[PDB]
RNA sequence: CCCGGCGAGGGGAGUGAAAAAGAACCUGAAACCGUGUACGUACAAGCAGUGGGAGCACGCUUAGGCGUGUGACUGCGUACC
RNA sequence: GUAACGGGGCUAAACCAUGCACCGAAGCUGCGGCAGCGACGCUUAUGCGUUGUUGGGUAGGGGAGCGUUCUGUAAGCCUG
């Protein structure tokens, strides 16, 4: 009833990945990728 | 929409090199360096706050056995008998007391001389 | 009087050559 | 009483000014200005006539009597630098800079 | 005169007029605490026991403030194992100042 | 108005709220280069720090003692990706 | 360049057998503090208690946050 009072429903916000951004994060260097290969490259992959 | 990185990161850096005064040459002025001292420095701190500890029992125990064998009996039998006698006094205590008093100390001396007896 | 003006210039980079024998040939 | 007088953009590298203006810091200004007359090199003539200056400054707009003055401060900067170009051999080229400096003389009676 | 007592897993050594630092206390600021056991007590002659806890000597002190220690930093790090953490502490403490040294 | 080559550069005077707004002109950081003060350093061997630690200088304080700077000597210790 | 005890040095400070002491780690115990997961209570819902136990970590999975620039709340609030 204030534009400034109101708020979501909780657990329906959840934030998002962001790749490399420190250590901290628990993401940076590789976000996930894993060591060299195939399925490191840019735009790496296989048919299905 | 654009974000300019300039404000920030100058008051990262800033915050890094004041912890590294005192530093030899380019270790206090450059950023690249300072980091990996302060790093090192942290790592230092957190051993020795271990190391201490075994340091200081180490000179209690020798400042100790000089005073015990002054009196006329070794640092370990000493503190056998004393153990044998029932006595809690810790070595901190009983160096200190062996540097600032000469009385107290023949005092114990005495009375683990004669339980160990 | 006449303000001070500089320039520049960058080479093709010659291709040099290591006339003397291989390090370790053949 | 502090009078300052300056000689900015000077033709000069900072270090081989710096030579000539430890021989002079803390004399008395008469015997600074027979110092210098007798030292031959480029940075001498230019340092005399900045310390000639102050000793004018310091009689004409403040108090008189430069009988008992001293060289309290002297110090040299660094000016702005001109870039030039040198051709070498095979085809290639060097920059070359031409350094300037800026020199400060402050005398005092006390 | 001087006595000795331990009061938090560790042992000092106090005279009359004296002001000490220990662990932290669940006491309240202004009243005084008691130590009922010693393990010592010196002046001229050395009243000190074989058994430990001296029969009939109490100590007299009352607190003072209670209050935190300094910060200390505390850094782990792994060369290239891409790993690095660090965390800060302070420590509580206790403040009494020695009123009464009863044999 | 003064020094200087009827120079370049300054020092006064004056304008302006401000000239450390003087045309190389809003604010004006860092690398880099200097002057001054305090402490250390010419029989001493190594990632230059960290734990302990005298002495000296400065400030406060009612002794008590604190705070800041420097740091003789000594245990441990072969940068980062 | 001693260079096939770490050195100094050792006729026991060497070797075999028995025995009692002591030193010795971030192991264990004592004191203070933080967090995770269970069980049992109260709130009988958030939550508050009783305890038991756990807390090295790369690739990698899961959960909570700080700060920056823009839009609303904003003809509001701060500021010569
Ligand atoms: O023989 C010939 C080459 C040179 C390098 C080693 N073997």
């Amino acid at each position: 009833m204030r534009l400034n009072t109101l708020s979501p429903a909780e657990g329906s916000k959840k934030a998002g990945k962001r790749l490399g951004r420190g250590i901290g994060s628990g993401l940076g260097k590789t976000g996930g990728r894993g060591h060299k290969g195939q399925k490191s490259r840019s735009g790496g992959g296989v048919r299905r | 929409a654009r974000v300019k990185r300039g404000v920030i990161a100058r008051a990262r850096h800033k915050k890094i090199l004041k912890q590294a005064k005192g530093y030899y040459g380019a270790r206090s002025r450059v950023y690249r360096v300072a980091f990996q001292a302060v790093i090192k420095a942290g790592q230092y701190a957190y051993r020795d706050r271990r190391q201490r500890k075994r340091q200081f029992r180490q000179l209690w125990i020798a400042r100790i056995n000089a005073a015990a064998r002054q009196n006329g009996i070794s640092y370990s039998k000493f503190i056998n008998g004393l153990k044998k006698a029932s006595v809690e006094i810790d070595r901190k205590i009983l160096a200190d007391i062996a540097v600032f008093d000469k009385v107290a100390f023949t005092a114990l001396v005495e009375k683990a001389k004669a339980a160990l007896a | 009087v006449a303000v001070t003006v500089y320039e520049a210039w960058r080479q093709l980079g010659y291709k040099g050559s290591w006339w003397w024998p291989r390090i370790r040939g053949p | 009483m502090e009078t300052i007088a300056k000689h900015r953009h000077a033709r000069s590298s900072a270090q081989k000014v710096r030579l000539v203006a430890d021989l002079i810091r803390g004399k008395k200004v008469s015997q600074a200005l027979d110092i210098l007359t007798y030292t031959n090199k480029k940075a001498a003539v230019l340092v005399k006539k900045v310390l000639e200056s102050a000793i004018a400054n310091a009689e004409h707009n403040d108090g008189a009597d430069i009988d008992d003055l001293k060289v309290t401060k002297i110090f040299v900067d660094e000016g702005p630098s001109m870039k030039r170009i040198m051709p070498r051999a095979k085809g290639r080229a060097d920059r070359i800079l031409k350094r300037t400096s800026h020199i400060t003389v402050v005398v005092s009676d006390r | 005169m001087y006595a000795v007592f331990q009061s938090g897993g560790k042992q000092h050594r106090v005279s009359e007029g004296q002001t000490v630092r220990l662990e932290k206390l669940d006491i309240a600021t202004g009243e005084t605490v008691e130590f009922a056991e010693v393990l010592m007590i010196a002046n001229g002659e050395e009243v000190k026991i074989g058994v430990p806890f001296v029969d009939g000597g109490v100590i007299k002190a009352e607190v003072v403030a209670h209050g935190r220690g300094e910060k200390v930093k505390i850094v782990k790090f792994r060369r290239r194992k891409h790993y690095r953490k660090q965390q800060g502490h302070r420590q509580w403490f206790t403040d009494v100042k020695i009123t009464g040294i009863s044999a």
